[PDB]
């Protein structure tokens, strides 16, 4: 199973990125995925997560009303729209997937996810 | 012409008890024998019928139900039982009159860091009727505000995963039950023993 992130790189402040996260194999089952990020000498941090049943999504206070995400099962591929970026929001950021069914979708905020991306840079300037 | 009870006992992957499997079985020779016999099963029970006298009846079919619980939850399966899997998942008869049989699954069914693949229905606007299935993922409205397909405060997702690590105590072990049941009709009885 792997999960190959793409899109993203260098944008100027206000603008929109889009970042993919392609999942590839053999799986039986996915439960919920989610975007993480990591800036330079911080801790990695919960983004926003969606129930690949249903597309309920859940997102961190810092992205709320910025970022969206999207997922299209057909394509097994989960999207973060990235709008009003921030200098705050450069960073690697990182995709997650996880087989594990919560009925509460706050739990994808702190769950320890099972399958992680390589990362993907997103570079906010001026 | 043997019927086919190895494909239900011996399948390589079980369902989710919310999804539970039926495997409908007709117009074959039963060898109830392989069963009663077997060392592999840690619950069979037989409701008024002994896997013996089975052997000299004919059905016009027979049922094998089949799926993967916890367990302390095998206690479930059985008549008149409430809890969980017996009011949201896999409901028996007051009257049932077949058999239940289980065996400790961990060896297949659990894996190191969690095997999460095996869920159960946590939530239900009301219990099922007898050998009644539910797959719906409709988010389940626990207040008085509707949720409108969109989970938050009260408006949950109704599956939930059993966590089945190797480690876990026995009765948070994977067990895989079949559900034998006995049905004569108008039309001719064609499972007969041996
Ligand atoms: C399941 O397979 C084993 C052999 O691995 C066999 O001994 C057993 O009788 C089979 N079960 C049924 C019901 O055929």
């Amino acid at each position: 199973v792997q999960l190959v992130e793409s899109g993203g790189g260098l944008m100027q402040a206000g603008g929109s990125l889009r970042l993919s996260c392609a999942v590839s194999g053999r799986t039986f089952s996915t439960a919920a995925m989610g975007w993480f990020r990591q800036a330079p000498g911080k801790e990695r941090e919960f983004v926003a997560a969606i129930r690949w049943s249903g597309g309920s999504a859940y997102y961190a206070d810092s992205v709320k009303g910025r970022f969206t995400i999207s997922r299209d099962k057909a394509k097994n591929t989960v999207y973060l729209q990235m709008n009003s970026l921030k200098y705050e929001d450069t960073a690697v950021y990182y995709c997650a997937r996880t087989e594990y069914v919560s009925y509460l979708l706050s739990d994808y905020a702190t769950w320890p996810y099972d399958y992680w991306g390589q990362g993907t840079q997103v570079t906010v300037s001026s | 012409n043997l019927c086919p009870f190895g494909e239900v006992f011996n399948a390589t992957r079980f369902a989710s008890v919310y999804a539970w499997n039926r495997k409908r079985i007709s117009n074959c020779v039963a060898d109830y024998s392989v069963l009663y016999n077997s060392a592999s099963f840690s619950t069979f029970k037989c409701y008024g019928v002994s896997p013996t006298k089975l052997n000299d009846l004919c059905f016009t079919n027979v049922y094998a139900d089949s799926f993967v619980i916890r367990g302390d939850e095998v206690r479930q399966i059985a008549p008149g039982q409430t809890g969980k899997i017996a009011d949201y998942n896999y409901k028996l008869p007051d009257d049932f009159t077949g058999c239940v049989i289980a065996w400790n699954s961990n060896n297949l069914d659990s894996k190191v860091g969690g095997n999460y693949n095996y869920l159960y229905r946590l939530f239900r606007k009301s219990n099922l009727k007898p050998f009644e299935r539910d797959i719906s993922t409709e988010i389940y409205q626990a207040g008085s505000t509707p949720c409108n397909g969109v989970e938050g405060f009260n408006c949950y997702f109704p599956l939930q995963s059993y966590g089945f690590q190797p480690t876990n105590g026995v009765g948070y072990q994977p067990y895989r039950v079949v559900v034998l049941s006995f049905e004569l009709l108008h039309a001719p009885a064609t499972v007969c023993g041996p």
